[PDB]
C-alpha cells in the first residue's frame, strides 16, 4: 500500500 | 421550505508543539449536542439532547478506551504522514504590482498560507498606509493576498513590494517607479 | 484551541441531496473524500494520491452510522428542522486580471445551512456551462457550510459575470456581479 491514513469510528446513538 | 433534517460528525485532531488533542463532535442540524475531548477524557453532553448519548457512551468502557487512545493512535499517526507530504507542499508566490491612490501588491498562488508582504518607499518601510485584505483561500490548495499602499506619487519615488515565504530561497521583490 | 495544524474528518447526512458526504481536511483544505456512490477515495491533488491511501469502506461505514444517528435525533428532537441560514457570496479572480490572458473566476458561497444549494455561472445574463468546477460542501466550525465554484475565462472590458445562487434561506435567487473593472 501507499502510506495509509487512519480513520476514526463514529459511535452509534442509543435508540 | 421542504422537509429536511441534517446530522453532522467531526473528528478533529489539533497538533500543537508536539501534542495532539482529539475532539469528536456529534451535531444535529447546527446544534453540537455531544462531544469527546481528549483533554477531558470522556464524553460530555453539550446540550440537553446529548444527555442520553453521553451517559450511554460513557458507560461503554471499550468506547472510552478507544477514544482516549485516538490522540496517539490516529491523530499522531496521520500527522506524521502529513509531515511527509502535506507539510512539505511549497508553491512559490507570484507577485504583481499595479496602481488603483493605491499601489496594489497582488501576491497569488502560494502555499502554505503564512507569508510576509512589505512595502518600501525609497528604501524605508511603509506601514501606516498599508491596507491589506485577509489571506484569501482559493479552495484549490493555494492562497492569494492583496496588500495595498496608500500613496502620493512624485517623480523619482521608487516603491518596492517584498514578499517573504518558506517556498523561496530569498525574498522576491517587484519595483514600481513613480 | 491552540494549534499549529488542524486535521479534521467531516461528514454529514441529510434528507435532501446531497444526502451524504465524507471528507478529510488539513488546515481547512479538503485533501480527500469518499465518493459514496462509486465507493472510492478521491484525492484532491496528485501530490496526495501518489503518496497516500485511505480504505473507502471506512467512509461508507461511518456514513451508515451517521444515517442511523440521524434517524434517532429526528425522533429525540420531535422532528426539529433548523432555520435556513442564507449564504454570503463573493466573486474574485485567481490571478491578476489581464485583458486577453486566461484566468479563473472563483465564487465563494459561505455561512449557509442546510447544505442544499444551486449555483450557476452567468456571462452577460446567460449560463456558462463549460470550463466550470466546484468543491464539496465544506464544513465550517459553526456547522454552517461553504463552497467554491470555478470558471475558466478570458477577461474582457465588456463582459459582466454573475455567480447566481439559490438557497432556501433566500427570498429570490442571489446574483453576485463581477466585471474586470
Ligand atoms: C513545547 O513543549 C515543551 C515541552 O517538551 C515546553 O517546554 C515548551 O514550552 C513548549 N513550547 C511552547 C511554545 O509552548
Ligand atoms: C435546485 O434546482 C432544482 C432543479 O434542478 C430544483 O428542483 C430545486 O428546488 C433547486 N434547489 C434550491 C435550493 O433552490
Ligand atoms: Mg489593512
Ligand atoms: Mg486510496
Amino acid at each position: 500500500k501507499n502510506l495509509e491514513k487512519y480513520k476514526g469510528k463514529f459511535v452509534r446513538e442509543i435508540d | 421550505t421542504p422537509e429536511n433534517y441534517v446530522y453532522q460528525g467531526r473528528q478533529e485532531c489539533y497538533a500543537f508543539n508536539g501534542t495532539q488533542r482529539f475532539l469528536e463532535r456529534y451535531i444535529y442540524n447546527r446544534e453540537e449536542y455531544a462531544r469527546f475531548d481528549s483533554d477531558v477524557g470522556e464524553f460530555r453532553a453539550v446540550t440537553e439532547l446529548g444527555r442520553p448519548a453521553a451517559e450511554y457512551w460513557n458507560s461503554q468502557k471499550d468506547i472510552l478506551e478507544e477514544k482516549r487512545a485516538v490522540p496517539d493512535r490516529v491523530c499522531r499517526h496521520n500527522y506524521e504522514l502529513d509531515e511527509a507530504v502535506t507539510l512539505q507542499r511549497r508553491v512559490q508566490p507570484k507577485v504583481n504590482v499595479s496602481p488603483s491612490n493605491l499601489l496594489v501588491c497582488h501576491v497569488t498562488d502560494f502555499y502554505p498560507g503564512s507569508i510576509q508582504v512589505r512595502w518600501f518607499l525609497n528604501g524605508q518601510e511603509e506601514t501606516a498606509g498599508v491596507v491589506s485584505t485577509n489571506l484569501i483561500r482559493n479552495g484549490d490548495w493555494t492562497f492569494q493576498i492583496l496588500v495595498m499602499l496608500e500613496m502620493t506619487p512624485q517623480q523619482g519615488d521608487v516603491y518596492i513590494c517584498q514578499v517573504e515565504h518558506t517556498s523561496l530561497d530569498s525574498p522576491v521583490t517587484v519595483e514600481w517607479k513613480a | 484551541i491552540k494549534a499549529d495544524h488542524v486535521s479534521t474528518y467531516a461528514a454529514f447526512v441529510q434528507t435532501h441531496r446531497p444526502t451524504g458526504e465524507f471528507m478529510f481536511e488539513f488546515d481547512e483544505d479538503e485533501q480527500f473524500y469518499v465518493d459514496l456512490d462509486k465507493k472510492e477515495t478521491v484525492w484532491h491533488l496528485e501530490e496526495f494520491g501518489r503518496a497516500f491511501s485511505f480504505e473507502a469502506q471506512g467512509g461508507l461505514a461511518n456514513i451508515a452510522i451517521l444515517n442511523n444517528n440521524l434517524n434517532t435525533l429526528i425522533q429525540r428532537s420531535n422532528h426539529t428542522q433548523a432555520a435556513n441560514d442564507p449564504p454570503e457570496v463573493t466573486v474574485f479572480p485567481k490571478e491578476p486580471v489581464e485583458l486577453g490572458q486566461p484566468n479563473t473566476l472563483i465564487c465563494h458561497i459561505d455561512r449557509f445551512f442546510p447544505p442544499v444549494l444551486n449555483v450557476t455561472w452567468l456571462c452577460n445574463g446567460e449560463p456558462v456551462t463549460e470550463g466550470v468546477a466546484e468543491s464539496l460542501f465544506l464544513p465550517r466550525t459553526d456547522y454552517s457550510f461553504h463552497k467554491f465554484h470555478y470558471l475558466t475565462f478570458v477577461p474582457s472590458a465588456e463582459d459582466v459575470y454573475d455567480c447566481r445562487v439559490e438557497h432556501w434561506g433566500l427570498d429570490q435567487p442571489l446574483l453576485k456581479h463581477w466585471e474586470a473593472q
